[PDB]
């Protein structure tokens, strides 16, 4: 099924929003949450997990590349569509630590991706537009700073 | 008046040149528009004298100018394009007053409604608002 | 319903690509060049397009350049299908090298709609943005999709569902992913201390860029821009004096701006001595 | 002779640059009504960009 | 992320890479693997001087 994602007839947008698709993806998310290598680390991401849900924290956070090894196009999919694939990735993640720690959504009910160590950087005179609706990493200062608001509730800045 | 000698230029072209067999460069003269402007009337009153009973009256005045706005263009004909078979109209305007086709013109096509103006297709013509002192 | 066939336009697209096939061979090869680096806008200059058809095509596309514009994208959309489909399965035009430049108190309301050139100090420059270009909406009635809705300098719905299942008019959402926007920015030139007598005033006007031009007009630059000239919705004129024109009723008032497709800042021997003959 | 020759190729340097002055008016300019006044006004901004302005 | 297929220079790459090794990569790498396999990358240099790769 794995392979079957790669073979797109549509755009990458489109093949994802496809059912059969969605779910095809979200079994080897699923897959990969759980199972991977770092030989004498083994497995880090179920550590991640374990320390994610001893903390009850509402921050998932994965790296980049670990992704693209077990998964070659599921972490490229994720980069052209972040939107998309991050709606998702919200369930298999509610899921898949939920394999690990049940009852999570009796507290949490929802869990927001963060990615890290995105490896492309842009700067913002970069900012092309074949780089719009895609995930991009850029560097900067704070200059102005908003406060906190709930937003339709939900934190907002 | 000016009606009057711009069928006047148009006479005397007539009468003075081709009549006249002298030449006859004078093809184009007879669809361009002439306007004859008095400026030596005799001296007026000024600004503070002026009264209602002088409207529509043509007067004479001196003064400084302070302010120029810029040229402001001004319709004189409407350009309108059917929005569902793009056909083109022309439009004048007849006493400052812009007709919108409410049916588009065309035999096939009679859609109510189905009229849309085109703003740079337009011709304009030239307005200039100067302040005198 | 077949549509009204505008015989100038096509027979200014067959002139146009056929410029773009024939002429001496850069423009076959700044398309390539767009296609290596992901370009977006191609510039022609106009010393070139005057050496076809005798100069007529130059001032045909040159007195009419908003109306025949949209024949010149459908030009080179062609080609480049005909000879870079991927640039095609990633759009505009920039002309220049005007051999007259019109000072300022040369704007005048006979030349709108055609191609010129100006001179003008520049004053301020507001910060760019981007301008939506092509729109689509989703009716509401029904799922139905309307594309490729062209705005014209005015927000432009759609004014009927193309099903003929649904009945809908004047409701729509608008699209903000298959919608495609371009950068705008406004630049206000001014009058040169040379162009006008000495003693009197400067005027000004306010300029458009769009595109790659953006960024490129710098505050006490002396720019030059060339492009064509334009009306815009303008509520300042109400008030004066004098018979206002009325449609039916709504007001129709407008004031005259320039939007220019090219942006040049004017202030080596060899470079110098190759530009003299 | 030596002034001679100095007015000589003076006027062939406007002799020579008039090729480049009636694509000035062809271009965009549109009515017999244009007086010497408005239309000298006009070359001299169109070249004083140039490499090589005119008075 | 590119319209066309033409690879990007190796002096984009190799920042972009050494940041994910958490560790400075450099161009004689890139040799050390092109010795193990030699169909690994198509390794065309650019008309500009910069090193490409490319699948
Ligand atoms: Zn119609
Ligand atoms: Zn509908």
């Amino acid at each position: 099924l794995e392979s079957l994602s790669n073979v797109k007839a549509n755009s990458y947008s489109e093949w994802i929003t496809q059912p059969n698709v969605s779910r095809t993806i979200a079994r080897e998310l699923k897959s990969f949450l759980l199972e991977y290598t770092d030989e004498t680390g083994r497995s880090v991401y179920g550590a991640r997990i374990r320390t994610l849900g001893e903390m009850n924290s509402e921050s998932l956070e994965v790296n980049y590349r670990h992704l693209a090894e077990s998964k070659a196009i599921l972490a490229l999919f994720l980069a052209k569509c972040p939107e998309e694939m991050l709606k998702i990735f919200d369930l298999v993640a509610m899921e898949a630590t939920e394999l690990h720690y049940p009852d999570y959504a009796r507290i949490h009910s929802e869990i927001h991706v963060r990615i890290s160590d995105f490896p492309t950087i842009y700067s913002l005179r970069e900012l092309r537009e074949s780089n719009l609706s895609s995930l991009v990493r850029v560097t900067g200062v704070v200059t102005r700073r908003t406060g906190v608001f709930p937003q339709l509730y939900r934190n907002y800045q | 008046v000016i009606s009057i000698m711009d069928q006047t230029i148009k006479d005397c072209m007539v009468s003075l040149i081709v009549d006249n067999n002298l030449d006859y460069d004078l093809d184009e003269i007879e669809t361009k528009f002439y306007k004859v402007r008095p400026y030596n009337v005799g001296s007026c009153k000024g600004m503070r004298e002026l009264n209602p009973n002088d409207i529509d009256k043509l007067i004479n005045l001196k003064g400084l100018v302070l302010r120029s706005t810029p040229v402001i263009p001004d319709m004189k004909v409407a350009f309108f394009k059917c929005n569902v078979c793009d056909h083109t109209m022309a439009v004048e305007i007849d006493r400052g007053v812009i007709q919108e086709p409410a049916r588009c013109e065309r035999i096939d096509c009679n859609e109510p409604n189905s009229m849309s103006l085109i703003h740079n297709r337009c011709s304009f013509a030239d307005k200039q608002v100067i302040k005198l002192q | 319903v077949k549509k009204v066939d505008d015989v100038t336009g096509e027979k200014v697209r067959e002139a146009f690509e056929q410029f773009l096939e024939d002429f001496s061979k850069v423009y076959r090869a700044q398309i390539e060049f767009m296609k290596i680096y992901d370009l977006n806008t191609i510039y022609i200059d106009y010393q070139h397009l005057s050496m076809r058809e005798n100069g007529a095509l130059a001032m045909a596309i040159s007195e009419q350049y908003y109306r025949f514009l949209p024949f010149l994208q459908k030009g080179l959309r062609r080609v480049v299908r005909k000879y870079a489909p991927e640039l095609l399965n990633t759009f505009q035009i920039s002309f220049f090298n005007l051999p007259t430049v019109h000072r300022i108190r040369d704007i005048r309301s006979e030349k709108i709609g055609s191609l010129l050139s100006i001179s003008g100090t520049v004053t301020r420059t507001s910060e760019v943005r981007p301008e939506l270009y092509k729109a689509s909406f989703t009716c509401d009635m029904c799922r139905a999709i309307v594309d490729n809705v062209e705005q014209s300098f005015k927000y432009t719905e759609p004014t009927f569902c193309p099903n003929p299942s649904c009945e809908n008019r004047a409701f729509w959402t608008l699209n903000v992913t298959r919608s495609r926007f371009l950068d705008w920015q406004k630049v206000r030139i001014q009058e040169n201390a040379n162009e006008i007598p000495t003693g009197s005033m400067p005027r000004t006007l306010d300029v458009i860029l769009r595109g790659d031009s953006v960024e490129r007009a710098k505050p006490g630059d002396r720019c030059k821009f060339t492009g064509v000239e334009i009306v815009v919705p303008d509520v300042t004129q109400l008030g004066l004096p004098g018979v206002k024109p009325s449609s039916t009723v709504r007001d129709l008032t407008y004031k005259i701006s320039f939007l220019a497709c090219h942006v040049i800042s004017i202030g080596d021997q060899e470079v110098f001595l190759n530009s003299l003959s | 002779a030596l002034l001679s020759q100095r007015q000589k190729r003076y006027q062939q340097f406007l002799a020579m640059k008039m090729t480049q002055v009636f694509d000035i008016l062809f271009s965009l300019t549109r009515g017999q009504p244009y007086t010497e006044t408005y239309l000298s006004s006009l070359i001299v901004d169109s070249l004083q960009d140039s490499n090589n302005p005119i008075g | 992320s590119r319209s066309t297929g033409v690879p990007p220079e190796l002096h984009v790459l190799l920042p972009q890479i050494s940041s994910m090794m958490k560790r400075k990569i450099v161009q004689d790498d890139i040799l050390k693997l092109l010795t193990i396999w030699s169909d690994a990358y198509v390794v065309e240099l650019n008309s500009r001087g910069e090193l490409t790769m490319n699948l």
